């Protein structure tokens, strides 16, 4: 298929500088125009800049938020799109998706994107409490992590009816919690067995946890 | 002096694609603000540049190509096109560095009887090159019988004529296209 | 550069309806104009480019209309799996701007919260706090008010809330209530309790436990 | 000269990229003409009142056909031919239906009137796809040649087909058994479905 | 321009050539041959028909001493093949199971095909489904036409296609 997939997201102090790549599978990478366009957590779309394709060298334009401090470029050799932020501010932590056009006055397809978060603070897994039902719901508490994301299956992938996976907070800490719960019929509790499954990449935190009525 | 763009824009009398005109802007001081400051245009689209900075950006020559073609293929006047108009009369290159501006013609180039004065190439045995013009009207053939330039079966003119009513749909109506291009040629830039 | 805002920022629609987002530009951008829809937590997709073509694949009941200043997408006939946010982007000059979005939100019959207490796991009491979680399950409107009382008073400041994406099985809502204190405090408190205020609702529900008892 | 085109069957929903092409018995150069009335003349010429959604490509032997985004009324089958040289032989044909979700059909026997007596007529109502067997079962005994089903043209509403069995018999062979089932073998259903009656009851 | 036909083709720049295609059921396009009027001058029609024209009325003929559409072609432009046409010449009880049951009518032995029907004098057509006759091992052929009813109606309403359609209700 098209396939764009970003990389090099992560945690990055402020002032520190990282770089994005944009791998380019099941097309004509020359041919095609490729951008980079941002999104801070719970904001609007924000334009990064441009290189044009080919044709036109693979000259490229930034927005003025980025200017003078990120760069993009281009390897055919490798099929893939970068960008390379230096000195990075708190506003830089957002969602890099690239966008590519095979015209440059629209973006056909676009990545899953990189996010990249941009704090003084620092890495911690989380804990993982249960949520024991007393339909029953039950769930599990993601207490305490930093930073953003966390997963959460059910039973291995199995489980995914009247399931509830509420989005972050952020303490005064500067820590974020979550649970996830499921609405389960009554009856299933005695047969069915409940285990959620806790992934948090950026700590290298792996944890499942069986909940069970008290 | 003041650059010559009313001539190109507030013409008259417009080319037919397959014939098109072409007007070389040199020894001018260009205002361009006169253009993207405009409501009647449908099309404003520049490949090279940006619109708002060509007042602040001095060029070599610069050639204005103007013609009259369909609503609907509009689209193909554009880097990276195939049809009858980007194949058989007007090509842009690749690397096209300038701006397609059109903009619906009904009122001018559409008769209530109808207008057949505006013609496109029909049919080529190769595609045109960037900027290349063609005139010819020896006759087509795509039958196995050669044709002694006598027009018949499987012997076609090449050129053929729109229909311009105005009422047709906007996709089949009249619309004229004017495609500005700059070239940064070693010699000094002579209209920014 | 050139500002463009969307009309309405938030939108309310049942299903079936023929709702009509608008994209107003700061100047003229002739046909430059491309609609997108992003799905919370997913890359947007390109809907319209160039004013008024529908991509390959979008379903026809997407169009665009507009010219100069003036567009709007059009979802005539809104169906499922249509809540998301709708981004206009003008192509006309760099830089590449985006609208403000706008968030479409469906109408729905009211809803009234299924409400589940969870008492900390005696895990987390061990590790030294205490996490209260309350569950106010798949409802409509939004719009819910949630009060902790411990020993009988209102408690204000130790309760994060949090709120789930509209799911689009049923286009209703699931909330989160999380008091966390200090095991220490929570040993201080007898009775915690929490109460519950809803369209959906005939008068307020409070569900509670006894700190200790099953 | 002789025509090809290929192939007889393409199932599409609206919008959908349409590719059809039609071979050559031998070089006519570009002298070939697409109908649906003519659509696309001299391989990629476009016929007056045409739509530009239609494009066609080819020269020589070898020719194609295009379709950008399928309008409901563009549904038929397509003919090409050679302007080359008399006669003008047309192609063999080319059909395009609406593609839906497998429908399971719905199996109904009618039995024969006193007036015939003899004619037992079976039905599948509303069903997609197209393909679907109809076996005749009298006291457990397959039919063949007594037989005859009859196809609708893709319902002008839910487009989805109809078929109407018509198995015949003399009298005395009627008479002859109790049975007469229909064992229906469609992509609807899972295993096969028997529809069934016995002279002589209700 | 246009052409209409009746077994003879006439029409009206009027058209410079005139061909003829005829139309077997269920097949493809089949051309005849030529003759342009003007002029007045397929070796597999070729001495199985012949091909005559008129000049003075416009007409263009196929003629026979010895079952399908007869359609004349002809050119409004000496450039465009196959341009407009003529519109062609044509030359050749069950009762429901005791919330939808099904009824219809059988037409059998017939010739020549074709049969047209209708249902309680046309005032029914929601669930009908006429299929196309059929030529059968006897060489006549037998069509039937059906229709689905709520099961309510049955018992209750009557049905004339004209044969009473009823259920046997022993
Ligand atoms: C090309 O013409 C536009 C339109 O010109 C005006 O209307 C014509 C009927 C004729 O009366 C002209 O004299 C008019 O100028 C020009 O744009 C206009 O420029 C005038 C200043 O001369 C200004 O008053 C108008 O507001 C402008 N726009 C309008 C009326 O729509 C343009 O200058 C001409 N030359 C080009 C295209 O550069
Ligand atoms: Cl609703």
């Amino acid at each position: 298929e098209v396939q764009l997939v970003e990389s090099g997201g992560g945690l990055v102090q402020p002032g520190g500088s990282l770089r994005l790549s944009c791998a380019a599978s099941g097309f004509t990478f020359s041919d095609h125009y490729m951008d980079w366009v941002r999104q801070a957590p719970g904001k609007g779309l924000e334009w990064v800049g441009r290189t044009r394709n080919k044709a036109n060298s693979y000259t490229t334009e930034y927005a003025a938020s980025v200017k003078g401090r990120f760069t993009i470029s281009r390897d055919d050799s490798k099929n893939s799109l970068y960008l390379q932020m230096n000195s990075l501010k708190t506003e830089d932590t957002a969602v890099y998706y690239c966008a590519r056009g095979i015209s440059p006055f629209y973006f056909d397809y676009w990545g899953q994107g990189t996010l990249v978060t941009v704090s003084s603070a620092s890495t911690k897994g989380p804990s993982v409490f249960p949520l024991a039902p007393s339909t029953a719901a039950l769930g599990c508490l993601v207490k305490d992590y930093f930073p953003e994301p966390v997963t959460v299956s059910w039973n291995s992938g199995a489980l995914t009816s009247g399931v509830h996976t509420f989005p972050a907070v952020l303490q005064s800490s500067g820590l974020y919690s979550l649970s996830s719960v499921v609405t389960v019929p009554s009856s299933s509790l005695g047969t069915q067995t409940y285990i959620c499954n806790v992934n948090h990449k950026p700590s290298n935190t792996k944890v499942d946890k069986k909940v069970e009525p008290k | 002096n003041l650059c010559p763009f009313g001539e190109v824009f507030n013409a008259t009398r417009f080319a037919s694609v397959y014939a098109w005109n072409r007007k070389r802007i040199s020894n001018c001081v260009a205002d361009y603000s006169v253009l993207y400051n405009s409501a009647s245009f449908s099309t404003f689209k520049c490949y090279g540049v940006s619109p708002t900075k060509l007042n602040d950006l001095c060029f070599t020559n610069v050639y204005a190509d103007s013609f009259v073609i369909r609503g609907d293929e509009v689209r193909q006047i554009a880097p990276g096109q195939t049809g009858k108009i980007a194949d058989y009369n007007y090509k842009l290159p690749d690397d096209f560095t300038g701006c397609v501006i059109a903009w619906n013609s009904n009122n001018l180039d559409s008769k209530v009887g109808g207008n057949y004065n505006y013609l496109y190439r029909l049919f080529r045995k190769s595609n045109l090159k960037p900027f290349e013009r063609d005139i010819s009207t020896e006759i087509y053939q795509a039958g196995s019988t050669p044709c002694n330039g006598v027009e018949g079966f499987n012997c076609y003119f090449p050129l053929q004529s729109y229909g311009f009513q105005p009422t047709n749909g906007v996709g089949y109506q009249p619309y004229r296209v004017v495609v500005l291009s700059f070239e940064l040629l070693h010699a000094p830039a002579t209209v920014c | 550069d050139i500002q463009m805002t969307q009309s309405p920022s938030s939108l309310s629609a049942s299903v079936g309806d023929r709702v009509t987002i608008t994209c107003r530009a700061s100047q003229y951008i002739y046909d430059s104009l491309n609609w997108y829809q992003q799905k919370p937590g997913k890359a947007p997709k390109l809907l319209i480019y160039d004013s008024s073509y529908l991509q390959s694949g979008v379903p026809s009941r997407f169009s665009g209309s507009g010219s100069g200043t003036d567009f709007t997408l059009t979802i005539s006939s809104l169906q499922p799996e249509d809540f998301a946010t709708y981004y206009c982007q003008q192509s006309w000059d760099t830089p590449v701007t985006f609208g403000q979005g706008t968030k479409v939100e469906i109408k729905r019959t009211v809803a009234a919260p299924s409400v589940f207490i969870f008492p900390p796991s005696d895990e987390q009491l061990k590790s030294g706090t205490a996490s209260v979680v309350c569950l106010l399950n798949n409802f409509y409107p939004r719009e819910a008010k949630v009060q902790w009382k411990v020993d009988n008073a209102l408690q204000s400041g130790n309760s994060q809330e949090s709120v789930t994406e509209q799911d689009s099985k049923d286009s209703t809502y699931s909330l989160s209530s999380t008091l966390t204190l200090s095991k220490a405090d929570y040993e201080k408190h007898k009775v915690y309790a929490c109460e519950v205020t809803h369209q959906g609702l005939s008068s307020p529900v409070t569900k509670s436990f006894n700190r200790g008892e099953c």
